[PDB]
């Protein structure tokens, strides 16, 4: 019983969502295609790109070496086998080269063993060194040229972007006050007529033939001295490039910055010609400037823009087009692209090495595999993958999360001029980009805009670049839009009339303005490409997950959009009552759950593996059980069906960590009743009814991991033993079998999680001791009890252990580090006082109290409510639709129904009312069933609600109930007082998820414990644990106050002042006396720290000449 | 509401920090060493409440604020010798335990 | 007047609307609630205290050959309601062995002594192709709600102690209708129902209840 | 070491009223379970003695003013309401009260026809002031009641001319109670009832409570012998 609400849906959200990646790497890692086809980008590009290593003297003798195929292949171990042994799931990539000569010879070392390449799991990410990571896609200005208004003072400039940050120079031509036209390639500033001269243009042939309608020229001529002779020119320019190299005429170097598609080419033809040609005059060719034609250089783009500049400086073509942020200039470097360039980088070093060898060595002693030293593609490539800031940890608290992590567009990346946390033009940028093909309400905090998500239906098709959404054009198809799409306007979804949508007023979007209704009403070829396949496309994948966004105010809606992520799989996930269609997917493209293959059948046996789907061959399916999450969430997989076929409205076949059977179920939906509660729901705190716990509802499991490394220090090998000195207490083997704790070994804080022994020789015991030792058989010792022990964290049953030691296979371990024990501990975490409950509409609040079913608002029939979500502020303050759900709540409680009310499409107040008309003729239908009806209380109420003009007076009591039910909710007693709550109190089944916080993890408490021997303030220890911070703000607080003593205490008797400190842990342990300081441990060390620099800090008393007696001990 | 009549104390002293200071040293010489410097022992002594009944509270400042709202005590440049200010404490059994 | 009509439409171990009659305009709840209160709270019951399974170290497991999952298994048993047929038993320990294919629904427990698996069916474990389950699962007599505090020692090894939910009362409400002749349409018509129960009977809940409230009421005896 | 299964009931016996009481350790969920019904019942069900119908020779209804009398019907009317009578032997359904008014002097609730078996608990009580026109004659009625009752009982008595006042019979006249948590028993979430019965409509506080404690007790009984259906 699932009631849908809606309209149209011409296509699909576009699988697999994890397509930004996945289908990205592959098309970059072309590999999987017979070495005959596939031509550019990534893998091969970088290959072909990296020009065949030339050598000494431009083709004078032997040694050329060209590249042929590439071979990814025979992978090392195996996923899981990696994460286990900390192996970076890679694969051998060798490449077939063949150096040429000039004395007969064409050697070809097959394969030529080479660097390793990390593969992308089916999931769409990589395992690096054991842990899971995802390559977040950044955005920069799409290669080209756009000019832009000179920020200084009115007077535009010219910027010339390059293919990708790490490739080609980012030039800028600026018309200035003092100087006139500066060409600033990389780090330089040289007159612009200078390069022009070389290129050819110059006095008269240049100006008075280029620049006329807008002077600005007398200055472009001042150094005509430069514009008097090319060649000598390159040299003056060359001589303008540090350091003092040979002014000798070269052409080389400038054999780049234009010449050879080697360090300056947006190749193919796309993204560069199209740009300028449709910005500048028109016409061009692959790369700026063109040399090696025959001596001189035939430039393409340089003066025409200088031209198009002045035209923008008093002319008409104007267009101050800047980093216009128009996603017609916002490139999106997919992983493969990011991973590509890094592969480019590697070769930008492989070669250096080869060129180096080509020389030294002898022509015949030289052959591939020898000039090649497969070290650069490693490092330069492994360094990127797991050492970038764009190569993050896997967010995996709830299945949606990790999914979302790929659908993410980053911007705080490494790219060139890539807005740093506060890069030049932070704010302003953030702003919603009218180009709505990227989430409109996803950002977080203090990091606004920069980190956006991605439109659901966004991007797909021959991808040169930028997101492009979907748009109808009269049933046709969808024509993958194009950010700089003008297609005579688009008409916002709705007005549907089967196929002709008779409107008269088509609410449509054209360019920017929400222009009324162009009304092209062309029916066929829909007003250009008007219409939008569903509204979802104006939104991000996890926002969609809001059954009533339409009402939810954008802003607050983001506190749900985001927050939702911070979920955390529970034991009884349950999809959400009201829910928007998408859920049937987000947890299926997440590959978090198991998907049957061809047809049906089964066999199984049940448990730790759905045993095959008996159609054709056979494949027992292992079910990732009580694993472990990056966030320590603990995602697992439940199964389904004994003997069946392929599907039933879903070929699920075993759930996952949050699917209510293929239905993303982040949290559990329960019954709430709005209304303050004697103060337990203040500000935003929620009130739980113990019941929840009793029925193990919001309970969540978490399995932590611990780690002790057995070093080797020059005092005696650090070893994991069960014979820990004097620890003898029946603890060791009371658990810890043969060294490490056992499984199921329930653990408390303090136990010997894992124990090992160091040698550390602090002192040599003189006799007397060895004597007593000998005498009182005090067998000497050479070992410390350095164990592992479970920290202040309550501990919990020991879910599993793992052991890794060198000598073992793949295992690569920190020099010296011999063996590295690992132990996972589980923790069923029910629900406590603290924790954020936060739902979908962003009603994030922390739990305050959990009342006994005793108290708590009694519904009439006696059922208790579940959560007492406060109204105050909350909705009014935040204005949202967390209500339309609570209303369609009971109207889905008694009617036993789940509901599909998608974003901006259906589930209308009146329909809900109908759905509320029903459920009553039963909810109340029961009273006149069990044999009851309206009691002296509901009489009191109604006769007060109607007074509050809430109910239609004149109707009967009973009639007033249905009235007061298709909105609020029946009287609603108070099991605590026995009486009622004058004035109805709306009730319903919201749906509150439970975020990753849950108190426990927060809250420590120090009194003394561990003192640090490096700094000297409270912290780092082993026994108990604590430490707290006193960041200046609190200092002012005290200053502003007057707790001088209370202050000097937090910089003395409580941290560094060893004397005073002790005076504290003693003056108390003693009794009737409190901490008596005097000389501050700090003042005493300021003088004897300045004296080191040979400064006398004579301390003087009142009379100036009573000269202190400090440190006089 | 607050303490044993703060407003009352803030009246006596002039500089709000005075009272703070006097009440401080006070308790810090009261049950800080001795215990027999009370002025509330006639029948107006601070007592608590737990399982077996009352029991004056170890909180020294407590008495002070109450022993100060009383009548005894003084403060200024009086008693001069801080030395003989505690030396006289010898004339009447002090010391603690270790 | 001076006397009510303690009507009592009973049932078969559950339900149990219990009507008083012409109650003075007001007492409908003076009595009507405290009972429902008590009924829900304090009152003896029977709850699963601890459970040991064949080849299972501790919770967070996965018995080969069974569909379910020990947690689930324990999440289900958490609902088993046993009757005791006697009064001397701090508790007993149920048993259960199950072969190859089938469902270990509640019933399947060891038919034994003063113990009524009041709630058969109660899907306990859809095991199959690998009949393997032997379980020893305690069942103490408790009161109220007592979680992972009351250790499930017993089998001192893999007890994997389970949460306890003792109250046999499964829900309670009470109409205060007005439909009597007594003296001037005023009076309340109390009528609590002490709905569903674990093992015990509403008339017993309703009774035991009136007891505690009378027992406490007393306390306002001798003042100091 | 003190609390267990035997809470300490602590009174305050302010005397004629304000019976601040304090039974203590109670399992979370009884400071309510008890405090309320008592408080509830306290405000109601409890024998009384409240003027309920008045007659003052001369002007009919209540909306008036009798010359040579500083007050006006209502003021007197209301005064009367604060009158505290008490009856001697059991067989006194209600003996009326009549009055004698003199010159300027005050008409305390004492002047009342000093009838035995019915002594006005409260001597003073303004009642009304009269001067150079010492008329004011009244023969007010009194009654035995349960709680509180408006102008619906009708002041029969003196047939016509009654301006029947409201039936405020219940010695208790305000009942509050807050159950804070205390942790004598180690556990820190135990209940601490505490009541405070303001009564003076005649009967003492502790009396009210106990009496009501009985009132509830007895009713509980009812849940004894049943007549069910299968
Ligand atoms: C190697 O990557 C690093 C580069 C740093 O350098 C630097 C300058 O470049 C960054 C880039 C390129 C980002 O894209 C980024 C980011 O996307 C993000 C946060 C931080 N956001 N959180 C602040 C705290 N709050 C409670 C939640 C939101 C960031 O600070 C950064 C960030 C940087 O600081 N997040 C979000 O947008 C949101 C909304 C959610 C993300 C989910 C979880 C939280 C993450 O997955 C966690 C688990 C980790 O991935 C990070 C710690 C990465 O560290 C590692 C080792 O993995 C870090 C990105």
């Amino acid at each position: 019983k699932i009631k849908r609400f809606g309209r149209i849906r011409e296509v699909i959200p576009l699988p697999p969502l994890t397509e930004i990646q996945v289908e990205s790497y592959k098309k970059a890692l072309q590999a999987d295609v017979p070495p005959e086809k596939r031509e550019n980008v990534g893998i091969q590009a970088a290959f072909k790109e990296t020009f065949p290593i030339e050598e000494g003297d431009k083709g004078k003798g032997g040694l050329v070496l060209d590249f042929l195929e590439y071979r990814i292949g025979d992978p090392p171990f195996s996923q899981d086998e990696c994460r286990e042994k900390d192996l970076t799931y890679q694969a051998p990539l060798y490449a077939r080269l063949q150096l040429i000569h000039k004395d007969t010879g064409l050697i070809k070392e097959d394969e030529v063993f080479l660097g390793h390449l990390p593969l992308m799991t089916e999931d769409g990410s990589f395992i690096i060194n054991g842990a899971d990571r995802v390559i977040v896609s950044q955005i920069h200005r799409s290669p080209g040229v756009y000019f832009t208004p000179d920020p200084a003072r009115p007077g535009r400039y010219i910027a010339s972007i390059i293919p990708l940050p790490k490739r080609g120079p980012w030039i800028d031509l600026e018309v200035e006050a003092s100087g006139v036209v500066t060409m600033k390639v990389n780090k330089r500033k040289f007159p612009l007529v200078l390069l022009l001269r070389v290129l050819g243009y110059d006095q008269e042939t240049l100006v008075r033939e280029l620049s006329a309608y807008g002077d600005l020229v007398q200055g472009l001529l001042d150094e005509a001295v430069l514009a008097m002779r090319p060649e000598e020119a390159m040299v003056r320019l060359f001589t303008l490039l540090r350091p003092g190299d040979p002014p000798k005429k070269d052409k080389a170097l400038a054999y780049l910055f234009g010449l050879l598609a080697d360090p300056k080419r947006y190749d193919l033809g796309e993204a560069g010609r199209y740009k300028a040609e449709e910005k500048l005059g028109v016409g061009l060719s692959g790369r700026t400037l063109v040399r090696f034609e025959d001596g001189e250089f035939k430039d393409e783009v340089f003066l025409p823009t200088l031209r198009y500049l002045f035209a923008l400086t008093a002319g008409v073509p104007g267009h101050e087009v800047d980093d216009i942020d128009h996603l017609g200039n916002r490139r999106i470097r997919t992983v493969g692209e990011l991973m590509a360039d890094q592969f480019r980088v590697g070769l930008a070093r492989l070669a250096r090495g080869v060129r180096e060898r080509m020389v030294m060595g002898s022509p015949d002693t030289l052959t591939p595999a020898k000039l090649v030293n497969s070290r650069p593609l490693e490092a330069a490539l492994r360094e990127f993958f797991s050492r970038s800031q764009l190569s993050q940890f896997k967010d995996e608290t709830n299945p949606l999360s990790s999914l979302r992590h790929k659908r993410r567009i980053s911007a705080l990346g490494p790219g060139g001029l890539t807005r740093e946390r506060a890069g030049f033009d932070v704010r302003d940028v953030h702003r919603t980009h009218y180009g709505r093909i990227c989430p409109v309400e996803t950002p977080e905090g203090a990091n606004i805009g920069l980190i956006t998500s991605l439109a659901a239906y966004a991007r797909v098709d021959a991808l040169g670049f930028i997101r492009t959404p979907y748009r109808r054009v009269k049933n046709g198809v969808v024509t993958e839009e194009v950010v700089y799409m003008t297609a005579s306007e688009e008409d916002r979804y709705t007005i549907a009339q089967a196929n002709t949508p008779l409107e008269g007023d088509r609410i449509a979007t054209d360019r920017v303005v929400a222009r009324r209704r162009g009304e092209p009403v062309i029916v066929a070829p829909e007003e250009v490409e008007f219409m939008d396949v569903s509204p979802k496309q104006v939104f991000s994948l996890n926002t969609n997950l809001i059954p009533f966004l339409e009402h939810d105010d954008a802003n607050r809606a983001l506190m749900g959009s985001n927050m939702q992520t911070q979920a955390v799989p529970l034991i009884r996930a349950q999809a959400p009552v009201v829910m928007t269609g998408l859920e049937e997917r987000v947890v299926r493209d997440s590959l978090a759950a198991l998907y049957a293959e061809e047809d049906g059948e089964v066999v199984k046996v049940d448990g730790t593996r759905i045993a095959v789907r008996y159609e054709d061959g056979r494949l027992v399916h292992p079910l990732r059980r009580y694993a472990r999450s990056n966030q320590g969430t603990a995602f697992d997989q439940r199964p389904r069906v004994r003997v069946g076929q392929r599907v039933k409205k879903g070929d699920l076949l075993a759930d996952g960590p949050a699917s209510e059977e293929g239905f993303l179920a982040l949290g559990q939906n329960v019954l709430v009743a709005i209304m303050p509660f004697d103060g337990y729901n203040f500000e935003d705190a929620i009130v739980i009814s113990e019941e929840l716990l009793k029925r193990d509802f919001y309970t969540s499991i978490h399995i932590e991991r611990y780690e002790i490394e057995a070093r080797d220090t020059k005092l005696g090998p650090e070893r994991i033993t069960r014979d820990i000195p004097h620890l003898s207490e029946a603890a060791l083997r009371d658990l810890d079998e043969e060294g490490i704790v056992r499984i199921g070994a329930e653990v408390k804080p303090g136990d010997i999680l894992v124990g090992r022994t160091s040698f550390k020789g602090e002192q040599e015991p003189s006799p007397e001791e060895r004597l007593l030792r000998s005498i009182f058989g005090e067998k000497a010792r050479d070992v410390k009890d350095t164990s592992l022990r479970v920290p202040p964290g309550e501990g919990g049953i020991v879910v599993g252990r793992l052991r890794l030691r060198r000598g073992d296979p793949g295992v690569e371990l920190k020099p010296g580090v011999r063996e590295v024990v690992r132990v996972f501990v589980a923790q069923k975490r029910k629900l406590q006082v603290g924790d954020k409950l936060a739902n979908r509409h962003g009603n994030k609040g922390v739990v305050a109290k959990i009342l006994p079913v005793e108290d708590m608002p009694h519904l009439p029939d006696g059922t208790p409510v579940d959560v007492i979500l406060n109204p105050l502020g909350v909705p009014s303050r935040m204005n949202l639709g967390q209500i339309l759900e609570t209303h369609l709540g009971l109207a889905g409680y008694f009617l036993g129904q789940r509901y599909i009310s998608p974003v901006f499409d259906g589930a209308t107040e009146p329909e809900i009312k109908e759905l509320l008309a029903e459920a009553f003729n039963l909810y109340f239908g029961k009273r006149q069933g069990e044999g009851f009806g309206v009691d002296k209380r509901e009489k009191e109420v109604l006769a007060r609600a109607e007074k509050l003009g809430l109910v239609s007076p004149g109707k009967s009591p009973e009639e007033q109930l249905k009235e007061l039910f298709d909105l609020g909710k029946v009287v609603l007693y108070d099991g605590r007082t026995g009486e009622p709550f004058e004035g109805p109190i709306v009730v319903g089944q919201m749906f509150i998820m439970k975020l990753y916080h849950m108190v426990e993890d927060k809250m420590h408490a120090r009194s003394t414990g561990p003192y640090s021997l490096i700094t000297q303030q409270p912290l780092g220890g082993k026994a108990q644990f604590g430490g707290q911070r006193f960041g200046e703000m609190e200092v002012w607080a005290l200053e502003a106050y007057g707790a001088a003593h209370t202050l000097q205490e937090m910089l003395t008797i409580k941290s560094d002042d060893i004397e005073g400190r002790n005076a504290a842990y003693q003056a108390i342990i003693k009794g009737e006396d409190v901490p008596e300081p005097s000389v501050p441990e700090s003042f005493r060390v300021l003088v004897k720290e300045l004296q080191a620099l040979a400064l006398d800090v004579q301390t003087l008393d009142e009379k100036d000449n009573p000269v202190d007696v400090f440190e006089g001990l | 509401m607050a303490e044993p009549g703060i407003d009352k104390l803030f009246g006596m002293v002039d500089s709000k920090y005075r009272l703070t200071v006097v009440v401080a040293k006070r308790a810090q010489q009261l049950l800080r060493h001795r215990f027999k410097n009370t002025v509330l022992e006639p029948e107006e002594r601070p007592k608590m409440r737990t399982l077996e009944g009352l029991y004056d509270d170890p909180n020294a400042v407590t008495w002070a604020m109450k022993e100060l709202l009383t009548g005894r005590l003084f403060f200024g440049e009086n008693l001069v010798p801080e030395d003989r200010l505690q030396k006289e404490m010898e004339r009447l059994y002090p010391t603690e335990e270790e | 007047l001076k006397a009510p009509v303690f009507t009592a439409t009973t049932q078969g171990d559950h339900y149990g609307e219990f009507v008083l009659e012409p109650l003075e305009r007001g007492f409908g709840v003076t009595l009507g609630n405290p009972l429902r209160r008590i009924l829900l709270s304090s009152i003896p019951g029977t709850a699963v205290t601890s459970v040991y399974i064949e080849d299972v170290l501790h919770e967070f497991s996965t018995i080969p050959g069974v569909k379910e999952d020990v947690v689930e298994i324990i999440l289900n048993l958490k609902e088993l309601v046993v009757r005791f047929l006697d009064p001397k038993m701090a508790s007993t320990t149920l048993i259960l062995r199950a072969e190859g294919p089938k469902e270990v629904r509640a019933v399947d427990f060891t038919p034994s002594a003063d113990v009524e698996i009041m709630n058969p069916d109660l899907h306990i474990a859809t095991l199959e192709e690998g009949g393997k389950l032997y379980m020893e699962v305690r069942v103490d007599r408790g009161v109220g709600y007592v979680p992972a505090e009351r250790h499930g020692i017993k089998d001192r090894i893999n007890a994997i102690p389970v949460d306890a939910i003792f109250s046999p009362v499964r829900r309670v409400a009470f109409q205060v209708e007005d439909t009597r002749l007594g003296q001037r349409t005023d009076l309340d018509k109390l009528t609590l129902r002490i709905w569903t129960d674990g093992s015990v009977t509403p008339l017993e809940a309703l009774n035991q209840a009136v007891a505690i409230l009378k027992e406490h009421l007393n306390y306002f005896a001798n003042p100091e």
